[PDB]
């Protein structure tokens, strides 16, 4: 039934500057020669009040997708920092990696990502402003959460 | 209630 099936996902060049581009190597299978592009989307959530504050870093079609193992690594920008809250800025958030057939996204994998100071006296003193320049990205890869749904895959 | 919010949006 489910024509896309992702094996893999693995967290590249981690941790890093907050403003370096993330980096995921993707593996996937595919059972047929699949009709539809594959839409694949990396989306940072910029606060976890509230889902207008989501920035889709890159949003890629894959196809024709011939049936077989593929593998590719997905990089998308990092955040506009000028659109989150400064409340979210420092500690826990979670980016997004989803892939969407025919419009109906099938799966979303999820990685908890801690944004820290690298000073020491910042880390205790924290900016009144974050300062994104001296923030580092440590993504929690040892721990992904792999949400799949069921979908439409008929043509 | 942050952690609760980031487990939906993983859901």
């Amino acid at each position: 039934m489910a024509k896309v099936q992702v094996n893999n996902v693995v967290v590249l060049d981690n941790p890093s500057p907050f403003y370096n581009p993330f980096q995921f190597e993707i593996t996937f299978e595919c059972i047929e020669d699949l009709s539809e592009d594959l839409e694949w989307k990396i989306i940072y959530v910029g606060s976890a009040e509230s889902e207008e504050y989501d920035q889709v870093l890159d949003s890629v079609l894959v196809g024709p997708v011939p049936a077989g193992r593929h593998m590719f690594v997905f990089q998308a920008d990092a955040p506009n920092p000028g659109l989150i809250p400064d409340a979210d800025a420092v500690g826990v958030t979670v980016v997004l990696i989803t892939c969407t057939y025919r419009g109906q996204e099938f799966i979303r994998v999820g990685y908890y990502v801690n944004n820290e100071y690298t000073e020491t006296e910042l880390r205790e003193n924290p900016p009144v402003k974050p300062d994104f320049s001296k923030l580092q990205r440590n993504i929690l890869a040892s721990n992904p959460r792999v949400t799949r749904f069921h979908i439409n895959w008929e043509d | 209630e942050k952690a609760a919010r980031l487990a939906r949006r993983i859901a």
